[PDB]
């Protein structure tokens, strides 16, 4: 059974260098054409490849970021670590490492290549931000059927958690994934909608651990 | 001027 | 450089439809692509690999097809864990592309957004800055567009949005989207509006204020 696992910082600042580490079992990269690869993902986006390097130690880079990538492998660690320089926001993912098979062998000859057309076995990824900010705690403004909520502004880093009513209200509640700001800081919005008639007592519960900040808000018309 | 895959031909 | 592009972008289903996906390419791939399914918060996981090969321990609902430029992955009757993204790529040229992936969702009556305006509190324009955030509540589909209007002036680049995930009871979506200003371009400026375009509605919904009217 084969596994991988990525490690490394969950946190860089722009310009500063990111060293990645897929460490793997179930197979070695001595074994006849077997490669690993790196593959990105930023936050609700796509897959972009960006490596791959061989048992034989052949490696290939994707072509937009070659000057600032690095593979190497350690076979007798059963690692590869990737390096990537000069980081920028941009450069915020999460980085997946993966196996590729090597051609199907009989008595040691090659005889299918049709296995290596996959990156068949992933890593679970590492999630990597790049900001120059440093832990901050949120502001927290009131946004005022019915609709409210709380603006949670200016913290970082991920993440926080939001309740309302001290969790007694969940129906109609919808807390929306953070963005990254310019700024290197998040911010989200958490609202609940509730019949215009209710406008009971409404109070969003924020707790953002990084920085010990807790606040408790109440929002009304 | 795309270069072809390890496996590849 | 190569491209992958795949087709729909996004689809809407429901369990037990019969579903494909394809995945075109700007030249030749031969028989190298491979299919795979993503689901959120987890790595993507191989269906099929060459073009048509079924990956061992992937269920049989699976099947793919195609060479050269035109592939398509069909799934034969749809299961819940099949709501996701999928994704197609290529291995036959470096660098080996992916394509931008196809989310497959849950399908549901088509439900326009409730759009509601905030303008930024008191409290916040103290500090400097003044962010306006505008809701559009529970609709489907997901496609929807946003356009910030300031004195009727369109807004461009000081806005960012964000969307939730599908209900799992409504099977609708919601998004927010946050205008942000310093405190002297608001106080700039009167009316601040929310133009919303959906599927949904007949025309484009336009939800505003003035500012300072008191």
């Amino acid at each position: 059974r084969i596994t991988l696992k990525e490690s490394g910082p969950p946190l860089v600042k722009p310009t500063q260098t990111l060293t990645l580490t897929c460490s793997f079992s179930g197979f070695s990269l001595s074994d006849f054409g077997v490669g690993v690869g790196w593959i990105r993902q930023p936050p609700g986006k796509a897959l972009e490849w960006l490596a791959i390097i061989y048992s034989d130690d052949d490696k290939r880079y994707s072509p937009s970021l070659n000057t600032r990538l690095t593979i190497t492998k350690d076979t007798s660690k059963n690692q590869v670590v990737l390096v990537m320089t000069r980081v920028s926001p941009v450069d915020t993912a999460t980085y997946f490492c993966a196996h590729r098979r090597g051609p199907t062998t009989l008595f040691g000859v090659p005889i299918a290549r049709g296995p290596v057309n996959a990156m068949d076995v992933w890593g679970q990824g590492i999630t990597v931000t790049i900001s120059s900010t440093s832990t901050k705690g949120p502001s927290v403004f009131p946004l005022a059927t019915a609709a409210l909520g709380c603006l949670v502004k200016d913290y970082f880093p991920e993440p926080v958690t939001v309740s309302w009513n001290s969790g007694a209200l969940t129906s109609g509640v919808h807390t929306f994934p953070a963005v990254l700001q310019s700024s290197g800081l998040y911010s989200l919005s958490s609202v609940v909608t509730v019949p215009s008639s209710s406008l009971q007592t409404y109070t969003c519960n924020v707790n953002h651990k990084p920085s010990n900040t807790k606040v408790d808000k109440r929002v009304e018309p | 001027l795309l270069e072809l895959d390890k496996w590849a031909s | 450089a190569l491209q992958l592009t795949q087709s729909p972008s996004s689809l809407s289903a429901s369990v037990g439809d019969r579903i494909t996906i394809t995945c075109r390419a700007s030249q030749g791939v031969t028989s190298a692509l491979a299919w795979y399914r993503q689901k959120p918060g987890s790595p993507p996981q191989l269906l099929i690999y060459d073009a048509s090969s079924l990956e061992s321990g992937v269920p049989s609902r699976f099947s793919g097809s195609g060479s050269g430029t035109e592939f398509t992955l069909t799934i034969s009757t749809l299961r819940p864990e099949d709501f996701a993204t999928y994704y197609c790529q290529q291995l036959h040229f470096y660098p080996h592309t992916f394509g931008g992936g196809t989310r497959v969702d849950v399908r549901r009556t088509v439900a326009a957004p409730s759009v509601f305006i905030f303008p930024p509190s008191d409290e916040q324009l103290k500090s400097g800055t003044a962010s306006v955030v505008c809701l559009l509540n529970n609709f489907y589909p997901r496609e929807a567009k946003v356009q910030w209007k300031v004195d009727n002036a369109l807004q461009s680049g000081n806005s960012q949005e964000s969307v939730t995930e599908q209900d799992s009871k409504d099977s609708t979506y919601s998004l927010s989207s946050t205008l942000t200003l310093s405190k002297a371009d608001y106080e700039k400026h009167k009316v601040y509006e929310c133009e919303v375009t959906h599927q949904g509605l007949s025309s484009p919904v336009t939800k505003s204020f003035n500012r300072g009217e008191c």
